C-alpha cells in the first residue's frame, strides 16, 4: 500500500516514539480482553482469567514484542508488504488457522492503544495513515 | 448481553467525558471520513472539512443519541426505534459502516480518557458500541 | 427484528424441509469445512471426511437447535441460552465463523428447496440466521 | 488465487452450463433485495419497492449481465484477477464507493444462485471451488 509523503511523515514521526517494549503487550493484552475468543489460539500462556491477569502476563508481553517487531518491520517495507509477511502468513493461515478478520482486529486495537498513548497527538490525519498501515499488514497477512 | 460490570463501566466513561461529548462525536466523525473515505457519500450535502459546523453540529446529535442508549441501557431497541428507522429504511446504512464509527468512537475515547480507557472499560464500550449498532440496522 | 412476514416465510421452509432437517444439517457442515477450512479446528476429535457419523449426528444437533429456534422465534435468546452459553465461553468460536455457518446453511436449503428458495424467503432466512448467530455470539 | 486441477474442473464444467442471461439478474437481484442497503447504489433502476418487482426489473436484469460477463472473465484469468478487475476496481472502490464487504456478499449471493439452480450438482466440493473463486474476486475488486 502507497502513503503519501505526508502519510509517512505521519506514521514515521510517531512511531519514532513508540515504546518497542511495552506497546505490543498493550495491543496484544487488550485483543486477548476485548475479543475473548482469540483467548482460544494461547491456551498455553497461562492465567488469562481476568484483564488485569492477561495485561500483567509475561507471555502476553514477552509475545505483544514479537507482533510489534512485525508491525514495525511492515512499516519499513511499506511497497512489499506481501513479501514481507509471507512466512507469518503461512504461520498463521496454514498452521494456526486464525481467521483474518482478526488481523483487521488486532490492527484495529494497535490503533486504540497509539491513542491512548499519544492522546492529542494521534490526530484523525495521523489515525488515517496508519488505518492505511494496518490494514496493508493484515491484507498481507491474509494473502 | 451488557453485564452490569459493562453498564458500570459504561456509565463511568460517560461521566468523565461529561460535556465534552458533543464534542467528542464530532470528532469522531471526522476520524471516520478521514480513515474510512467511502462514509463520506452518505454526507453529500455536508461541509467535511475541519472545523465544519456541520460536522460540530451532527457530532452532538450523535453523542446525545449514544447518551440516550446509556441512559436506558436495557431497553435500547426502544429507545432507539427511530434512529433504527432512519439508518436502515431511510438512509440504507451499510451495516459495516457501524463498526467504523464505533472504532473511531473508541479512538476518540482513548485519546481523550488516558484514566479511563482501561481494558476492561475498552471491553465494555466496545460491547456498547455493537448493541448500539445492532439496535441500528436491526432493521435489515 | 424478524417480520411476520419473515417468519411466517422461515416457517415455511422449515415444513417443507421436513424430516430431511438433519440430513442438510450435516450437509451444511461439510460445506463449511470444505470451503472455509479454518473452521475445522473446532472439530480436531472429529472425523471431518464425507459420510462420517460424528459429523451426521452432529448436524442432526444443529438442525434441532435451529428448529427450536423457529419454534420459539418470539425469544430466541432465552431458547438458545445454553446454546449461547456453549458457544462463546466454552468454545470460544470466533464470531466470524457463524456468518460462514450461516451461508452454508443458505446454500444447502437452496441446493434442495427449488421452489421454496425464492428472493423473499431467502431474504427471510438470512434474518432468522443472522437472529441465531446474534444470541449465540451475544456472550461477547 | 490458484485452483487445483480438480477445483479448476469442477469450476469450469458447471460454468458452462450457466444461463448467463439470467444467473447474473438472479444474483444481483437477490443482493438487492437479501441486503436493502445495496439499493442506495441503484437508485435509477426505478422500481425496487418489492422482491417481485426488484426481480422483475429489466435494468436489475440487464445490469446482471454484465456482473456476470465480468465473473466469466474473472473465472478466465484466475491467475491475474488483479489486473483483469484493475478498471473494475476504480470504478467500484474511487468513483462509487462501494464497500468491499459488498463484493464478498454479492460473491456468497451468486454461489447461493448456483446452487438454487444447480441442486445435488452443486456438491460441497464444487461449492469450495467457487468459494475460492468469488474470494479472489473480491479481493481484486477490493485492490
Ligand atoms: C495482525 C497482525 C499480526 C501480526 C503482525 C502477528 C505477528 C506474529 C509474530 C511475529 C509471531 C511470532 C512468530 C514466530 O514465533 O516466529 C506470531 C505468532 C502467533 N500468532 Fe500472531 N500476528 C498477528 C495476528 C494474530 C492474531 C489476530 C492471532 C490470534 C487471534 C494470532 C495468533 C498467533 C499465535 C497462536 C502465535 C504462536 C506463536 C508461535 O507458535 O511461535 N496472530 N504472530
Ligand atoms: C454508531 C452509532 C450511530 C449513532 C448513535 C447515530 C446517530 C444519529 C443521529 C442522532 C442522527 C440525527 C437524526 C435526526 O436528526 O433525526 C443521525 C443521522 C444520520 N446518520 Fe447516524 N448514527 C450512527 C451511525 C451512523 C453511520 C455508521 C453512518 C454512515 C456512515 C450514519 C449516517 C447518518 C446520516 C447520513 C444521517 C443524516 C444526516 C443528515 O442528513 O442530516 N450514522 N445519526
Ligand atoms: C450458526 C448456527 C449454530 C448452531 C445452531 C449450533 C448449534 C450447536 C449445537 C446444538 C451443538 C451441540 C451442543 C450440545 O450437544 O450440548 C453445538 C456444538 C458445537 N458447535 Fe455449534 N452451532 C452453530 C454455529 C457454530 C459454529 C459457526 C461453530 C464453529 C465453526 C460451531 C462449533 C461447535 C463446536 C466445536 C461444538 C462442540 C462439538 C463437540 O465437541 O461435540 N458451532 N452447536
Ligand atoms: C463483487 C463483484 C462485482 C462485480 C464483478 C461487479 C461488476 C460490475 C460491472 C461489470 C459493472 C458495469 C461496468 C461498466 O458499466 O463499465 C458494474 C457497475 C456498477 N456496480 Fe458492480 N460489481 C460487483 C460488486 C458491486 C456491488 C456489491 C455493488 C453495490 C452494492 C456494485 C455497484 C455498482 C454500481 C452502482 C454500478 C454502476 C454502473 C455504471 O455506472 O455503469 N457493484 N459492476
Amino acid at each position: 500500500v502507497h502513503l503519501t509523503p505526508e502519510e509517512k511523515s505521519a506514521v514515521t514521526a510517531l512511531w519514532g516514539k513508540v515504546n518497542v517494549d511495552e506497546v505490543g503487550g498493550e495491543a496484544l493484552g487488550r485483543l486477548l480482553v476485548v475479543y475473548p475468543w482469540t483467548q482460544r489460539f494461547f491456551e498455553s500462556f497461562g492465567d488469562l482469567s481476568t484483564p488485569d491477569a492477561v495485561m500483567g502476563n509475561p507471555k502476553v508481553k514477552a509475545h505483544g514484542k514479537k507482533v510489534l517487531g512485525a508491525f514495525s518491520d511492515g512499516l519499513a517495507h511499506l511497497d512489499n508488504l506481501k513479501g514481507t509477511f509471507a512466512t507469518l502468513s503461512e504461520l498463521h493461515c496454514d498452521k494456526l488457522h486464525v481467521d483474518p478478520e482478526n488481523f483487521r482486529l488486532l490492527g484495529n486495537v494497535l490503533v486504540c492503544v497509539l491513542a491512548h498513548h499519544f492522546g492529542k497527538e494521534f490526530t484523525p490525519p495521523v489515525q488515517a495513515a496508519y488505518q492505511k498501515v494496518v490494514a496493508g499488514v493484515a491484507n498481507a497477512l491474509a494473502h | 448481553v451488557l453485564s452490569p460490570a459493562d453498564k458500570t463501566n459504561v456509565k463511568a466513561a460517560w461521566g468523565k467525558v461529561g460535556a465534552h461529548a458533543g464534542e467528542y462525536g464530532a470528532e469522531a466523525l471526522e476520524r471516520m471520513f478521514l480513515s474510512f473515505p467511502t462514509t463520506k457519500t452518505y454526507f453529500p450535502h455536508f461541509d467535511l472539512s475541519h472545523g465544519s459546523a456541520q460536522v460540530k453540529g451532527h457530532g452532538k446529535k450523535v453523542a446525545d443519541a449514544l447518551t440516550n442508549a446509556v441512559a436506558h441501557v436495557d431497553d435500547m431497541p426502544n429507545a432507539l426505534s427511530a434512529l433504527s428507522d432512519l439508518h436502515a429504511h431511510k438512509l440504507r446504512v451499510d451495516p459495516v459502516n457501524f463498526k467504523l464509527l464505533s472504532h473511531c468512537l473508541l479512538v476518540t475515547l482513548a485519546a481523550h480518557l488516558p484514566a479511563e480507557f482501561t481494558p476492561a472499560v475498552h471491553a465494555s464500550l466496545d460491547k456498547f458500541l455493537a448493541s448500539v449498532s445492532t439496535v441500528l440496522t436491526s432493521k435489515y
